[PDB]
């Protein structure tokens, strides 16, 4: 597992919290050679926010990789550590004095804020319960719609960190279904605050994580630009990525056409990945090499990905067998070389996997191997009506005698008895 | 082989065997049109195209595959296309089958009236 074309350094710069922990966690760990530069901004950035668990992860996978580094051919900060765990303490009981004062005031506001910045810390010192049960115990002091939508958003928060997808698009339809349908109209003349952005693009991670690309990408394809910074979920980069290969693999032509090429909304977001872009127009125009090409000089890359490469292998195989059936399509007797050099692979290799699509999936047709040649196969109609329905009269009188033996059986009483 | 043999139906298992390899030579119909014997000797597991041709002579006598062997080259053509259901035998075919048919309803018919004279539950 290496590609030197990652730039971790832009790649840190767009993610932020323990979303550029994880990422970055995720590249040390997938990925060696850049192994040391995820593990060093990793530790600049755990050493922010206030975090011990991390450091000292962080600090161990250091020391083996500093081990492995004087093999080929930062030192343990206790009393750093011993301090951030005292400032979290006197922090946390800061907090929970001010929570006590302001629920001994009784006053919605002020309890429910108290439980949002209790959350926050929470989040910040690495506890993945607690900043949960916060917004959980916030919830009972909301009267407007706009509290819940910001507590269902920060719910939404914890429970990506936490895995729980499920949740996660419950709180979504929640908070869509909440402010009177999105305010009906769309609070007259469009609104600054694009919130509806956000929903989509954390059901469409959580569509993804649920490995239902379809819908993933019907989500991701709708959320508007204009939303810009998110790194609590996902770049607009990524966005383009994520949304491209998913609509790419489970969308035809038809729905790429009208959803995905002439959608305005999402070309900003091809404009941001020219390579996506360029794999997806490749796609249409029915230029498999190139498209091919592309695709797999970016799996390398976006096999370093934290959400995306546990769905690479599914995508890639369902966008090659789409390509197949695509290329196939207009042909009635098709040259297998061509084929095979329209989809970087030998014509044995083509055989091999045309025969499999043919066993199970939509390529009707038969190969010549003798000449190597792909016909396509015409059902004759009236043949397979009069041997289908042949054979259901044979299986209809094979039950009638079945029967009839089951009416004098049941008629004379004839049973294994038990002694 | 042991237990195969204690139930006195050793020999069906071997005829599995051999319907197994039928079968594999049945599935290459699907996919394939004009195949080398090579290929179906490397594909259905029988080493060497002479065992191949053997299997293929056999499932056409015995009316299993509809398929024709082409030695100069070393092919074997798969047909696949038995009838086109204008025959009169389809109609002797079919004028037998109505009469199981209509056999089957006058049992059927027999077995009604004769439950319509018994009494009433």
């Amino acid at each position: 597992v290496e590609n030197p074309s990652l730039d971790l350094e832009q790649y840190a710069a767009s993610y932020s919290g323990l979303m550029r922990i994880e990422r970055l966690q995720f590249i040390a760990d997938h990925c060696p050679t850049l192994r040391v530069e995820a593990l060093k901004m990793a530790l600049s950035f755990v050493q922010r926010t206030f975090n011990v668990d991390m450091y000292e992860e962080i600090h161990r996978k250091l020391s083996e990789a500093t081990r492995e580094l004087q093999n080929a051919p930062p030192a343990l900060d206790t009393a750093w550590v011993e301090a951030t765990r005292k400032k979290a303490l006197l922090k946390l009981e800061k907090l929970d004095t001010d929570l006590k004062n302001y629920k001994g005031n009784s006053i919605k506001e002020s309890i429910r804020r108290g439980h949002d910045d209790l959350g926050d810390h929470y989040l910040d010192c690495g506890d993945l319960s607690n900043a949960l049960k916060c917004y959980s115990r916030a919830r009972d002091y909301c009267t407007s719609a706009k509290h819940v939508i910001n507590m269902c958003l920060n719910v939404i928060k914890v429970s990506v960190y936490l895995q729980n997808w499920s949740h996660v698009l419950s709180y979504v339809s929640k908070a869509e279904s909440t402010p009177e349908i999105a305010e009906q109209r769309g609070e007259r003349d469009s609104q600054t605050q694009a919130i509806l952005t956000k929903l989509k693009c954390a059901a469409g991670l959580a569509e993804l994580a649920a490995r239902k690309y379809k819908q993933a990408a019907k989500c991701l394809l709708l959320a508007s630009f204009d939303h810009c910074d998110f790194p609590e979920l996902l770049s607009p980069s990524n966005v383009a990525i994520y949304g491209g290969l998913c609509a790419l693999a489970t969308f035809d032509r038809q729905e790429l056409q009208r959803n995905v090429i002439s959608s305005s909304s999402f070309k900003l977001f091809l404009e941001l990945e020219p390579q996506v872009r360029d794999i997806i127009f490749k796609f249409y125009e029915s230029k498999y090499a190139s498209c091919l090409k592309m695709l797999d000089e970016m799996k390398d890359n976006l096999l370093l990905d934290m959400y995306l490469a546990p769905h690479v292998r599914t995508l890639y195989t369902q966008i090659r067998n789409r390509a197949l059936i695509q290329y196939f399509s207009p042909y009635v007797s098709a040259d297998m070389h061509r084929m095979a050099a329209a989809f970087n692979t030998t014509v044995a290799a083509l055989e091999d996997e045309l025969t499999q699509l043919i066993l199970e999936g939509l390529i009707s047709a038969r190969v010549d191997s003798h000449s190597k040649i792909l016909y396509a196969r015409d059902v004759d109609q009236r043949s397979t009506t009069f041997e289908k329905s042949l054979l259901m009269g044979k299986e209809f009188q094979r039950r009638a005698k079945a029967m009839m033996l089951r009416a004098a059986v049941l008629r004379n009483q004839i049973h294994v008895k038990s002694p | 082989s042991e237990t195969f043999t204690r139930d006195n139906n050793m020999g069906l298992v071997k005829q599995c065997l051999s319907s197994l390899y039928k079968k594999n030579i049945q599935r290459l119909t699907k996919t394939f049109l004009t195949l080398s014997l090579q290929d179906m000797a490397s594909r259905v597991q029988l080493s060497g195209p002479q065992e191949a041709e053997k299997y293929v002579l056999h499932m056409i006598e015995d009316g299993e595959i509809f398929a024709s062997i082409n030695q100069k080259d070393g092919m074997v053509s798969f047909h696949d296309n038995p009838e086109k259901y204008n025959n009169p035998a389809m109609l002797h075919n079919i004028d037998q089958e109505m009469l199981k048919c209509i056999e089957l309803d006058e049992r059927l018919k027999a077995m009604d009236q004769e439950i319509t004279v018994n009494p009433q539950f």
